[PDB]
Formats: structure tokens, C-alpha cells, sequence
């Protein structure tokens, strides 16, 4: 019953600083060292520091001497790492992973954060329109029908078709940003009573979520 | 730090083969206990990075056996031996033997699958778009390969190249195919300035468009 | 008396300082090992007295589905007719704090010393004893330990000889014999290799006629901290 809860996103004016929380459930969470990973968009990993909720101890990266610093809450199990004097360079994806203080194990980086998306610009946060899309016509074997997620900030958001019950042919297209905002298009392809089709839109930055139901448009 | 160079950013293979994946390291990662601390992570699409090899050799919790690790002190690899559409991503190397620790620039798995042409789908721009003083008409261009596909909007029988945007997505986890969404997004006015649209995908079929009519 | 302690003077030794409480101790000789908790008592019927006997010893703890081995060596048992002394011979440790690596360290560590202490206000009115017996170190079991305790003066001073490394061949200090919390006959002073003071040192007297004393040392050698166990009889 492993657990790391990291928020979804946080947005922050630059210059300012912020925390970034690490919950952890299901493991011992004292025997367990724990590990910060940043991945700029488009590029590797980086590996920033390592916290030791037993002792105290904390290795750094030397790159990262004055722009982190980890902390610890043992009681309630969690992990911290503030950013201070923020810089667009700083925007990106952070992950907390686990790494057992013992040799011997699997039980190191097997576990990780789903990583929050830390975004660095002075842009108000601006939920989602969620409009479907679906064909104007003659259904042969399959139909495609289309989410366009339109006019949001930050990223990242969260599209899934009924709840998560249709995982196969779903594509999601990453997001494209038009004039400071983000834009972003799924398309599901189901084969032709009590069936229904809704695309669920979630945005983490804005706490929020869509549900639109595809209805066929009037003809 | 330990500089980890992976030689190739990408690496080719056909479906149902093998293929190898090349990490380099600066300091020979065996320690003197014996165990050589090298992780090779996996990351799919939108996803945080999965463990897949631990101490060079063993395999993690639910990781196919088709997964191998060599290497001695400064040279490793991995071997993909029957290559999937779910084994597609990105490969990563990681040293734990020495502070700071220090990850691998990154392979990409790129699977060459034969030639597909695209289902295209064209939607017109809904009630409530056009309620709010916009208009985007959407193109999917779904399961093509290879990725040198392009599209062409039509406006009245006119390419239009002003106010498309494109996104690509990646290869497909079972289907080893690849995915494209064009926004063709104007005014309401410049919408209604026009009768037809057409959206055309430019390697199988040279070509297939599909239209509508307000 | 079991068979995990019968692989192969005083029958029982209660585990108490050797295996902590949320870890397992287990030992292993002649292809039988038996698991120990904190406070369960160790069988020392079968061995012999006056040896020390080794085992092979791996500290174990469970970390959600996975046995972890804390440390690993060889585990030593000094016996004599009313004490007996443990000691750890590490070969493998974890650097829980540092690196988090399994490292071959060698290290020596005493665990435990338990037997029928004797009472301090039961003590001989007077006279003189002297006990000979085993000093022992890391790589070395065979340190000649040679002690003297005055009951007039209610003290008592001791020599080690005969160890791998010279420089801890050392003299033990004269100390006062004082009663514990529980009112047992403990020695404590200092630590004395070529006139000067280099460590400390601890011994208890067992027997309900005093007829041993056992207990620790540390030394400060060039080389840093150094670990001794020491048992003597009549």
C-alpha cells in the first residue's frame, strides 16, 4: 500500500518561494531515506538531494546548494523541499522517491511520486472549457469522438473517458500554449439503452473537474 | 560526480527483435562489497520514472524476462529481447554508488513499425465554442506511421498555414503508431466567412482529406 | 536444555543488551541455527568452560516484506562456573547513516555479561584473591589476563599480556570496588599502557564466593577506540 501524495501542481510569481510536500503512506517511513528528482520539460532527470528522516542528515547536490533545502516531518509522515528566489529555470516536474538506508532490498527508487509541476510565471491560474466534439454525418465499426480542452493555465490537466472505465483507444495530445494560455485535445475511438460516452477533465491547479457529456450534435 | 553518457539518444528496432542500449560511466561503479549500483530506470509518456534493473542484473517486481542487464565497471548495457509496443519509452541509467547521484541523458526506444496510414476525423466547432465567440475546428489524424506525416488545412479550397496549431503524440503503447491533433482556432466572423473545411494528411496512400460543410 | 544451543558451569544467559528489541539475533555452528529475541535466555549448558566458542552471528530486522541483515560475524561466548560474557566480531555492518552500503568493516563489541553477581554488602571481610584467566580482541582470543583483588581494601589491579598488538598489553589500574543501583560488586578505573592513562575499563565480581570477576576495556590505541573483553577465575 505504498503511498507518495504530491499535489498536483503549484504556481508561484518568480523570485517568491515555495514548499513542495511529499506525503507517505503504507511503508516505515523512518527506516526509508527519501529522494528529490527534477526533470526540466523536454529533457533527463536530475538528481537534487536525499533527507534522512532518521537521523537528519542531507546530502546535496553542489548545484543546488542555495536553491533547496529538504526538511522532515517524521510524526505525520512527510517530506519538504523548499525553493527559494525562483528563476524560470526552476520550472518543472519534481519527484520524491523512496530509497531503503539498508542494503539488500528492491525496496530502493522502486516507488516514486506521481511529481508535481512546479510552474514559475506571473499568470493568473485560469481553469479549463471543456467542449466535446462528435461527427456530423454514418457509424461504421468505430466512431471517434473528441474533448477539446481550451484556455487554461498551468499545466498540467488530467483527461480520462467515463471515469476511467475506457482506457483503450484513448489519445491524449500534449499541450500546446497559444498566447500564455495552454490548449489540449483527446480523441477516444469506441465501437458503435445504457451506454454512454463523457470525457472527465481535471485540472490540479485550479482544484477542479469537467465532466461533458458526447451527445450527438442536432441535425 | 560521476558522468553517465549514453551514447545514443535514439535507438531503432523492428518489432519482435532485439535490440541493445550503451551506458558509460567516468569511475568504474563497483564498490568493494561486490555489488556493482547501477539502476536503469524506464519512463513511459506522462509518466514518473519506473524501476527496471537493480545492481546491474536483477530484475524488478513485475518486469518481463525479456529485460537484461551486462556490464562490467564502466560500460553496461541493457537488452530488450523481444521488443513490444509497451516496452517503447525512455531509458535512463543511474549511478547510487557515489554523491551525488547521477542520471544518464537518455535513450529513446523507437520501434520501426511498418507504414500506416491515418484515420482522420474532422469536427466542427461546438454550440458553446461558438457561444463563447470562438471557433476552433479540430483534426485527429490517429494510428499513422511514419511520423513524417504532416497535415494541410483547406479553407474554401485554400490552404490556410495562420492559426493552426499542431501536437504530436508518441509511439503508441499497443499499437507501436503515432498520433497528431491540428486546432485550425479563428473569430467567429472569420468562421463564418467561409463554407468549407477541409483537413488532408500528406506514407501508404498519396491524398486522403476529409471536409465538411457549414 | 534445548538442541539449537546444544550444537557442540552456567546453564543460562538472559539476551538482554546483545539483541535490541525490534531486531532477531541468529546463530549459527555445525549447520543448525537457532533465532533469539531481546530477554530470551541462551543455553550455554552444552559449551565447554574456559573457551571461547564461536558462532556464526547475523543480525536480522524486517522492513515490510523483506528480511534486512543489520550486521554479520562471528559471535563470541566466553563461559566460566558462575559468568559469562558475549562478544560481536563484526565482518559485515550497514552504514545506515552515511552511504547505506553493507561495508566489510572489522570492529570488535562486547554485548553482555550476566552470571550470580555477587552482592557487595556480601562480600569476604578480608583476605586476598587472584584471578587468572582470557583477555580477548579483535583477531586475537588469546590475551592472558592476570587480576588481584585486595578485600581488605576492597580493591583490586590487573595486567593484560600476551596480545597480538602490543601496544595493548596494558595495566589496570588500581580501582574501588563499589556496589551497583542493585547492590552488585563492580570495579571501574582506568586504563594505564606505558604510564599513561589510555582508556577506561569496567569489571564485575560473580560468585557467591567472588571466585570471578568479568566484564570490559577500552583502549586508546594510535589506531582509535579498541574493545576488550575480560574474564578471570580462581
Amino acid at each position: 500500500q505504498v503511498q507518495m501524495q504530491q499535489p498536483g501542481a503549484e504556481l508561484v510569481k518568480p523570485g517568491a518561494s515555495v514548499k513542495l510536500s511529499c506525503k507517505a503512506s503504507g511503508y516505515t517511513f523512518i527506516s526509508y531515506w527519501m529522494h528529490w528528482v527534477k526533470q526540466r520539460p523536454g529533457r533527463g532527470l536530475e538528481w537534487i538531494g536525499r533527507i534522512a528522516p532518521d537521523t537528519g542528515i542531507i546530502y546535496y547536490n553542489e548545484k543546488f546548494k542555495n536553491k533547496a533545502t529538504l526538511t522532515v516531518d517524521t510524526p505525520s509522515s512527510t517530506a519538504y523541499m523548499q525553493l527559494n528566489s525562483l528563476t524560470s529555470e526552476d520550472s518543472a516536474v519534481y519527484y520524491c522517491a523512496r530509497y531503503l538506508k539498508y542494503d539488500g532490498s528492491t525496496y530502493r527508487f522502486d516507488y516514486w511520486g506521481q511529481g508535481t509541476t512546479l510552474t514559475v510565471s506571473s499568470a493568473k491560474t485560469t481553469p479549463p472549457s471543456v467542449y466535446p466534439l462528435a461527427p456530423g454525418c454514418t457509424t461504421g465499426s468505430s466512431v471517434t469522438l473528441g474533448c477539446l480542452v481550451k484556455g487554461y493555465f498551468p499545466e498540467p490537466v488530467t483527461v480520462t473517458w467515463n471515469s476511467g472505465s475506457l482506457s483503450s483507444g484513448v489519445h491524449t495530445f500534449p499541450a500546446v500554449l497559444q498566447s500564455d494560455l495552454y490548449t489540449l485535445s483527446s480523441s477516444v475511438t469506441v465501437p458503435s439503452p445504457s451506454e454512454t460516452v463523457t470525457c472527465n477533465v481535471a485540472h490540479p491547479a485550479s482544484s477542479t473537474k469537467v465532466d461533458k457529456k458526447l451527445v450527438p450534435r442536432d441535425c | 560526480d560521476i558522468v553517465m553518457t549514453q551514447a545514443a539518444p535514439s535507438v531503432p528496432v523492428t518489432p519482435g527483435e532485439s535490440v541493445s542500449i550503451s551506458c558509460r560511466s567516468s569511475k568504474s561503479l563497483l564498490h568493494s562489497n561486490g555489488n556493482t549500483y547501477l539502476f536503469w530506470f524506464l519512463q513511459r509518456p506522462g509518466q514518473s520514472p519506473q524501476l527496471l534493473i537493480y545492481r546491474m542484473s536483477n530484475l524488478a517486481s513485475g518486469v518481463p524476462d525479456r529485460f537484461s542487464g551486462s556490464g562490467s565497471g564502466t560500460s553496461f548495457t541493457l537488452r530488450i529481447s523481444r521488443v513490444e509496443a509497451e516496452d517503447v519509452g525512455v531509458y535512463y541509467c543511474m549511478q547510487h554508488l557515489e554523491y551525488p547521484y547521477t542520471f544518464g541523458g537518455g535513450t529513446k526506444l523507437e520501434i520501426k513499425r511498418a507504414d500506416a496510414a491515418p484515420t482522420v476525423s474532422i469536427f466542427p466547432p461546438s454550440s458553446e465554442q461558438l457561444t463563447s465567440g470562438g471557433a476552433s475546428v479540430v483534426c485527429f489524424l490517429n494510428n499513422f506511421y511514419p511520423k513524417d506525416i504532416n497535415v494541410k488545412w483547406k479553407i474554401d479550397g485554400s490552404e490556410r498555414q495562420n492559426g493552426v496549431l499542431n501536437s504530436w503524440t508518441d509511439q503508441d503503447s499497443k499499437d507501436s503508431t503515432y498520433s497528431m491533433s491540428s486546432t485550425l482556432t479563428l473569430t467567429k466572423d472569420e468562421y463564418e466567412r467561409h463554407n468549407s473545411y477541409t483537413c488532408e494528411a500528406t506514407k501508404t496512400s498519396t491524398p486522403i482529406v476529409k471536409s465538411f460543410n457549414r | 536444555a534445548g538442541l539449537a544451543d546444544a550444537l557442540t558451569g552456567l546453564q543460562s544467559l538472559t539476551l538482554d543488551q546483545s539483541v535490541r528489541k525490534n531486531e532477531k539475533l541468529k546463530l549459527a555452528a555445525q549447520g543448525a541455527e537457532k533465532t533469539y529475541g531481546n530477554g530470551d535466555s541462551l543455553n550455554t549448558g552444552k559449551l565447554k568452560n574456559d573457551k571461547v566458542s564461536r558462532f556464526d552471528f547475523i543480525r536480522q530486522i524486517e522492513v515490510d516484506g523483506q528480511l534486512i541483515t543489520l550486521e554479520s560475524g562471528e559471535f563470541q561466548v566466553y563461559k566460566q562456573s558462575h559468568s559469562a560474557l558475549t562478544a560481536f566480531q563484526t565482518e559485515q555492518i550497514q552504514d545506515s547513516e552515511h552511504s547505506g552500503k553493507m561495508v566489510a568493516k572489522r570492529q570488535f563489541r562486547i554485548g553482555d555479561i550476566a552470571g550470580e553477581h555477587t552482592s557487595f554488602d556480601k562480600l569476604p571481610e578480608g583476605g586476598r584473591a587472584t584471578y587468572r584467566g582470557t583477555a580477548f580482541g579483535s583477531d586475537d582470543a588469546g590475551g592472558k589476563l592476570t587480576y588481584t583483588i585486595d578485600f581488605a581494601a576492597k580493591q583490586g589491579n590487573g595486567k593484560i599480556e600476551h596480545l597480538k598488538s602490543p601496544e595493548l598489553n596494558v595495566d589496570l589500574a588500581a580501582a574501588d570496588i563499589k556496589p551497583d543501583g542493585k547492590r552488585h560488586a563492580v570495579i571501574s578505573g582506568s586504563v594505564l599502557y606505558n604510564q599513561a592513562e589510555k582508556g577506561s575499563y569496567s569489571l564485575g565480581i560473580f560468585g557467591g564466593k567472588a571466585q570471578e570477576v568479568a566484564g570490559s576495556a577500552e583502549v586508546k590505541t594510535v589506531n582509535g577506540i579498541r574493545h576488550i573483553g575480560l574474564a578471570a577465575k580462581q
